[PDB]
RNA sequence: AACGAGGAAUUCCUAGUAAGCGCAAGUCAUCAGCUUGCGUUGAUUACGUCCCUGCCCUUUGUACACAC
C-alpha cells in the first residue's frame, strides 16, 4: 500500500481536493505546479503554509490539489486551506503527534483560517 | 561555542521552488521585500492602533475587522491604507488593484528614499494624526466650535483618510498617476514638510481648536 | 551676477480658478447677497427694491433688504481692480439664501444694471453661464460651503466694523509666503456683522467710520496691491 | 455618577465642608447616614491621588 | 509648546454630553498622581492614551 | 510526557528524537568530552547536561538557546535531577 | 489676464420638435383614455 | 528642466525637476551619496537637488561666469565639487561650506 | 436644567 | 446647437452590508418601455448617547429573603 490522506478546503462557492502522500517532495495543483497560481498577487497567499512550517515537512510527501467553482480569491484562498489541513491529517496519521500539535501551534497563531473555515452566515438583529 | 542543528540534509524539492522564496521562509517579509523588524511607532498612543506587530506577506488579509468595535484597530496597517484606497466611486471593490497601487507606492518610496517603505509609512500616519478638534455647540440659535480633544482610533482613521484623499486629489487632473502621487505624499508627510495636503489640513484642525480653546 | 531669463516676452499668468490649491492669492467672498428671482405673471426676473415694492410688500419681506445693487458695483470695482488684472484674486458670491457662486477672474461684467438683472435670472436659473468664444464656464453656481472650495492654507477673516482697525498692508505683509487671505464682506445694506463666525478666523476692521462694501473691498484690495509690489 | 463626575478640587472642597458638618454636630446626627455613605463612596473612588497629596490640612481635616 | 500623554481609566456615565463627545477621566502618564476631567471625539474606551495640548484647563459640560 | 529521547554520546552530542515514530530532530554540541548526564525540567522548560569537561550547561528547550554555562573543578560521573524542588546534584571527582 | 463676454438673453428643426412633442402627448393621452373606458 | 526616471521602464515619469529657464547641458547623479542629483544650466549655476525634496535646489554652486557645461565629483571627498566652465577656471567647491564661492 | 453633578459642583 | 460628474432642498443605508460586473429564467397575480433569480470582486464610518427632534412607559416595591 501507499500512506495518504484526502482534506478539504472552501472559499464561498470553491471546491479544493487534497490528496497528500508520501513521495519525493512536489506539489501540483490542477495538473500545474504550484509556482504557477494565476493571481499572480495573491501566488504568496498560497505559499503561506510551506513557508510558516519550512520545506523540509513538505520535501518528503507529493501532495495533489484540484480546485474547481468560485473565483481567482476564493479559488486561492480553498487553496492554502486544502494544503494546510492535509499537511497537519498527514503528520498526525503517518508521522507523529508531536510534530502535528507543533504544526497546529505555527498555523494557528498565524492565521486560523488555514485550518477552519468561517462561513459568513447572517445575523437578523 | 554552542549550536543547534536542526537541519541534517540538503532539502530538494521535486518542484523547483525559488531562491527568493526560500529566503521568505528564512523570514517573512512584506512583498518578499521590507521587513517588520527595527519599524517602531515614533510616537505612543498609537502603540496599540497602529498595528505593526505581526509580520504579513500580501495586503489582501481577508478577514472580519467589521464586526466588534476596535477589530478595526487589531487590522494591519497596509491593509488599512489599500481599503481606504480602494475607497472612491469607480474603484468600489477592487482590492488587487489596490494592492498593486500600494505595491507600485512602495517601491517608488524605496528608490528613492532609501530608508524603509513601511516605515516611512508609519511615520507619515504617526505625523499626520490630527491631536485637537472641534465640535459645534447646540446653542439653540447661535453656534459656535468648542474645543476638545481625539482619540487614537479617531486619529488613526483621519490620518489615512486625510493621506489618500490628499493622493488622489492631488493626481485627479495631471499626467501622474495615484502611485506616483500617493509616493510623494507619504515621503513630504513623513518629513513633516508642510506641502502635503495631510500636514496642511491637520495643522489649520489644531490651528482652529487653538483659537477658540 | 545674476543672468537673465531666457524668455522675457511678457505672457499672460494663469486664471486662478476652484481647481488649484496651491499658488498664493485673495479671494473675496461678498457674503450675504440679496439675488432672489420671482415670477410675475409670464416672465421670471430678479428682486430690485426701488421698482417694485407693492409686491415685494406681498412676500413680505424687507425693502431695504432687498438690494442687489452694492453687490453689483462691489463686483464692478473687484473686477476692474489691478490685482485681478495681475490675476491674484477670485470672488464667490454667498447668497443670504444659500447659493455658492464662484466667479471666475476673467468675466467682463455688463455694466447697466438691466443688463446685469438679465444675466442674474439667467445664471440663477440655468445655473451656468458661458462665455461668448464658448469654451469656458464664467459664473458657475457650486455647492456649500466654501471651506470645502477654498485653498488648503487659507485664512479667513472677516470685515467688521466694531473690530480694531489695523493697516492692510502690515497685515498681508505678516501673512506667510503660501498662506492666502480670503476676506468676508458684507454685501448686506444694513444689518448685523455675525453671519459667518463659524466660517472664520478673525475680525479686522479698515477705518473708524463705517464704509460702503465697495470702499472697503477697495481699501484691502489696494493695500494688497501695494503689498505684493503691483 | 455625580461623585463620579467631579474632579478632585471639588472633592477638597466636599471635605471641608463635612469638617464644617462637623463643627455643626446637629446637622450631623440630623444627616448622618447620607453623609457617610458619600464621604466613604469619594474616598473609595479617589483614594490614589489623595493619598499622593501631601498636605497637612488635609490630614489634620480627615483627622 | 510642550505636549503631555495622559491615560484615561473611567469612562464617565449619565453626564449629559453632546452627541458625539464623551467626558471622560485622565491620569497623568509621566506623574502617577494628577487626574484631569477631558471631553474627546472619537471612540474611546479605558486604559488608553491620550494627547493633551493645554494641560491645566478642565473640561466642562457641552449642554 | 514521553515524547523525547535525549542521547548523550562521549563525544559532546545530544542528539533528540521523537519516540513515537524514533526519529532525529536536533542535536546540541557544547561539550567537547563525553555527556555523562542529561535532564529535562517537568515543565519541558530548562534542560540541564553535565559532562566530564568539569561543565554544566543549562540550556532552554522551547527556544534552542543556552541559558548558562557552569564550570565546576573536577570531572563529573553523574546527575540526578529532583523536579519536584528543581534541585539536581552531580556526583563529582573529588 | 484676458477677458471674456457672457451670453445671455432653426424655424423647420423647432416646428419638428413641437410636432413631435405634440404627437406624443396627445397619443399617450388618447391611449389613457381609451384603456379607462375598456376597464 | 530635467526628468529622473528609472531604467528599463519608459512609462513612468518617476520625477520632473523642473530646473532654470535655460537649457540644462549636464544633469549628473552622485557617485558616493545616491539621492542627491548635481545639475548644471546656461544659467551659468549648477544646482545640487535632493530627489526627494525636488521642488528647491537643496544647495545652490554660483561664482562662474560663462556656459558652464562640465561638472564631476570626486571619488574620496562625498562633498567636494569640481566644474567646468566654458572661460577655462575649473571651480573647486565645497559643499558643507557656504558654496557660493569656490574654495 | 443642570444635571445632578453639575449642580452638586456649583452648590 | 447641447454638453466638462451635475445647485438649493429632500431621501436612503451598519458586513459578504454600500458599490461594480455579468450569466440565466419569464412559473394562473405583476412583469417585456421590464421583473425575478444566480454567481463574481467587495470596502469607508458608528456599534456610543438620550444633549436636539420625536415616540413610548412608570410614578402603589408586593416579588418571599438580603440590601436599597
Amino acid at each position: 500500500a501507499v500512506p495518504s490522506v484526502q482534506t478539504f478546503g472552501k472559499k464561498k462557492s470553491a471546491t479544493a481536493v487534497a490528496h497528500v502522500k508520501a513521495g519525493k517532495g512536489l506539489i501540483k495543483v490542477n495538473g500545474s505546479p504550484i509556482t504557477l497560481v494565476e493571481p499572480e498577487i495573491l501566488r504568496f497567499k498560497v505559499y503561506e503554509p510551506l513557508l510558516l512550517v519550512g520545506l523540509d515537512k513538505f520535501s518528503n510527501i507529493d501532495i495533489r490539489v484540484r480546485v474547481t467553482g468560485g473565483g481567482h480569491v476564493s479559488q486561492v484562498y480553498a487553496i492554502r486551506q486544502a494544503i494546510a489541513k492535509g499537511l497537519v491529517a498527514y503528520h498526525q496519521k503517518y508521522v507523529d503527534e508531536q510534530s502535528k500539535n507543533e504544526l497546529k501551534k505555527a498555523f494557528t497563531s498565524y492565521d486560523r483560517t488555514l485550518l477552519i473555515a468561517d462561513s459568513r452566515r447572517p445575523e437578523p438583529k | 561555542d554552542f549550536e543547534v542543528v536542526e537541519e541534517f540534509t540538503p532539502v530538494v524539492l521535486a518542484t523547483p521552488i525559488p531562491e527568493e522564496v526560500q529566503q521568505a521562509q528564512t523570514e517573512i517579509k512584506l512583498f518578499n521585500k521590507w521587513s517588520f523588524e527595527e519599524v517602531e511607532v515614533k510616537d505612543a498612543s498609537l502603540v496599540d492602533y497602529v498595528q505593526v506587530r505581526q509580520p504579513i506577506f500580501v495586503a489582501h488579509t481577508a478577514g472580519r475587522y467589521a464586526n466588534k468595535r476596535f477589530r478595526k484597530a487589531q487590522c494591519p496597517i497596509i491593509e488599512r491604507l489599500t481599503n481606504s484606497l480602494m475607497m472612491n466611486g469607480r474603484n468600489n471593490g477592487k482590492k488587487l488593484k489596490a494592492v498593486r497601487i500600494i505595491k507600485h507606492t512602495l517601491d517608488i518610496i524605496n528608490v528613492l528614499t532609501d530608508q524603509n517603505p513601511i516605515q516611512v509609512v508609519v511615520d507619515a500616519i504617526t505625523n499626520t494624526g490630527p491631536r485637537e478638534d472641534t465640535t459645534r455647540v447646540g446653542g439653540g440659535g447661535a453656534a459656535r466650535r468648542q474645543a476638545v480633544d481625539v482619540s487614537p482610533l479617531r486619529r488613526v482613521n483621519q490620518a489615512i483618510a486625510l493621506l489618500t484623499i490628499g493622493a488622489r486629489e492631488a493626481a485627479f487632473r495631471n499626467i501622474k498617476t495615484i502611485a506616483e502621487t500617493l509616493a510623494e505624499e507619504l515621503i513630504n508627510a513623513a518629513k513633516g514638510s508642510s506641502t502635503s495636503y495631510a500636514i496642511k489640513k491637520k495643522d489649520e484642525l489644531e490651528r482652529v481648536a487653538k483659537s477658540n480653546r | 551676477q545674476k543672468a537673465l531669463p531666457a524668455s522675457l516676452v511678457p505672457q499672460a499668468p494663469p486664471v486662478l480658478t476652484s481647481k488649484d490649491k496651491i499658488t498664493k492669492r485673495m479671494i473675496v467672498v461678498l457674503a450675504m447677497a440679496s439675488l432672489e428671482t420671482h415670477k410675475i405673471s409670464d416672465k421670471y426676473v430678479l428682486l430690485n427694491c426701488d421698482d417694485h415694492q407693492g409686491l415685494l410688500k406681498k412676500m413680505g419681506r424687507d425693502i431695504s433688504e432687498a438690494r442687489p445693487d452694492i453687490t453689483h458695483q462691489c463686483l464692478l470695482t473687484l473686477l476692474d481692480s489691478p490685482i485681478n488684472k495681475a490675476g491674484k484674486l477670485q470672488v464667490y458670491i454667498q447668497t443670504s439664501r444659500g447659493i455658492l457662486i464662484e466667479v471666475n477672474p476673467t468675466v467682463r461684467i455688463p455694466r447697466t444694471f438691466k443688463r446685469f438683472s438679465g444675466l442674474m435670472v439667467q445664471l440663477l436659473h440655468k445655473l451656468s453661464i458661458r462665455s461668448v468664444n464658448s469654451e469656458e464656464k464664467l459664473l458657475k453656481v457650486i455647492k456649500n460651503p466654501i471651506t470645502d472650495h477654498l485653498p488648503t492654507k487659507c485664512r479667513k477673516v472677516t470685515l467688521s466694523f466694531d473690530a480694531p482697525v489695523i493697516r492692510v498692508q502690515d497685515y498681508i505683509e505678516k501673512l506667510d509666503d503660501d498662506e492666502s487671505i480670503c476676506v468676508f464682506v458684507g454685501a448686506m445694506a444694513r444689518g448685523k456683522d455675525n453671519f459667518a463666525d463659524e466660517y472664520v478666523d478673525e475680525k479686522v476692521g479698515l477705518s473708524n467710520y463705517p464704509l460702503s462694501a465697495s470702499v472697503a473691498c477697495s481699501k484691502f484690495c489696494h493695500g494688497a496691491e501695494d503689498a505684493w509690489n503691483i | 455618577d455625580a461623585l463620579m463626575v467631579m474632579p478632585f478640587s471639588y472633592v477638597l472642597k466636599f471635605l471641608k465642608f463635612i469638617d464644617t458638618v462637623m463643627q455643626n454636630k446637629t446637622l450631623l446626627h440630623s444627616h448622618l447616614p447620607l453623609i457617610c455613605k458619600n464621604l466613604f463612596f469619594i474616598i473609595k473612588f479617589n483614594h490614589k491621588e489623595l493619598v499622593s497629596q501631601k498636605n497637612e490640612e488635609l490630614k489634620l481635616q480627615i483627622n | 509648546t510642550p505636549v503631555t500623554l495622559a491615560k484615561v481609566i473611567k469612562v464617565l456615565g449619565r453626564t449629559g454630553s453632546r452627541g458625539g463627545v464623551t467626558q471622560v477621566r485622565v491620569e497623568f502618564l509621566e506623574d502617577t498622581s494628577r487626574t484631569i476631567v477631558r471631553n474627546v471625539k472619537g471612540p474611546v474606551r479605558e486604559n488608553d492614551i491620550l494627547v493633551l495640548m493645554e494641560s491645566e484647563r478642565e473640561a466642562r459640560r457641552l449642554r | 510526557c514521553g515524547n523525547f529521547g535525549f542521547i548523550g554520546s562521549s563525544n559532546g552530542s545530544i542528539t533528540i528524537y521523537n519516540m513515537q515514530s524514533g526519529i532525529l530532530r536536533k542535536k546540541y554540541k557544547l561539550h567537547k568530552r563525553a555527556v555523562t548526564g542529561i535532564s529535562l525540567d517537568g515543565m519541558n522548560r530548562k534542560m540541564v547536561s553535565c559532562g566530564l569537561d568539569g561543565i554544566v550547561g543549562f540550556y532552554d528547550f522551547n527556544k534552542s538557546t543556552l541559558l548558562g554555562k557552569l564550570k565546576l573543578d573536577a570531572p563529573i560521573t553523574a546527575m540526578v535531577y529532583h523536579r519536584s524542588s528543581d534541585l539536581f546534584a552531580l556526583a563529582l571527582d573529588d | 489676464i484676458p477677458t471674456h463676454a457672457p451670453k445671455y438673453e432653426d424655424r423647420t428643426r423647432s416646428e419638428i420638435n413641437k410636432m413631435k412633442a405634440q404627437l406624443k402627448k396627445e397619443r399617450k393621452f388618447t391611449m389613457k383614455e381609451i384603456r379607462k373606458d375598456a376597464k | 528642466l530635467v526628468s529622473v526616471y528609472d531604467s528599463y521602464n519608459p512609462r513612468t515619469i518617476l520625477l520632473s525637476i523642473n530646473a532654470s529657464t535655460h537649457p540644462t547641458h549636464v544633469t549628473k547623479f552622485h557617485t558616493q551619496d545616491n539621492k542627491i542629483l548635481a545639475t548644471a544650466s546656461d544659467d551659468r549655476v549648477t544646482r545640487l537637488w535632493d530627489i526627494s525634496n525636488a521642488y528647491e535646489p537643496q544647495l545652490e554652486l554660483t561664482g562662474a561666469t560663462d556656459y558652464v557645461r562640465t561638472l564631476s565629483f570626486i571619488p574620496a571627498a562625498p562633498h567636494l565639487v569640481a566644474t567646468g566652465s566654458y572661460d577655462g577656471l575649473i571651480r573647486l567647491y565645497d559643499t558643507r561650506s557656504s558654496g557660493s564661492t569656490p574654495i | 436644567s443642570l444635571k445632578a453633578g453639575e449642580r452638586l459642583m456649583e452648590a
